[PDB]
């Protein structure tokens, strides 16, 4: 119910995990066939980290 | 699942095996040798 405090503050942040890209990254001219991200673990050929 | 133009993964099957002798799988519902010709063997593993 509360605003975090200047202790309690912290960033989002998408780390690399198992894929073969970085998330920073996809904007650099990467091409694929297809691409489509999920919340689910079926199906996925690799993963990113939230943190 | 496969369709005309995909396919697309939608579950998981998993596996618990311990390797060995016992247990054969087989084409249907054994002990044919060919002998003196070329043949295709599978002669205890």
């Amino acid at each position: 119910n509360s605003d975090c405090t200047d202790v309690l503050h912290a960033t989002a942040v998408i780390k690399t995990g198992t894929c073969p890209f970085s998330f920073d990254k996809l904007n650099n001219y990467l091409t694929f066939n297809k691409f489509c991200l999920s919340l689910h673990p079926v199906g996925a050929n690799c993963k990113f980290d939230v943190a | 699942a496969r369709t005309r133009t995909n396919e697309q993964v939608v579950r998981s099957l998993y596996v618990i095996y311990e390797e060995g002798d016992n247990i054969a799988g087989v084409p249907s519902d054994l002990s044919v040798l060919h002998l003196d010709s070329c043949t295709d063997y599978n002669i205890y593993g």
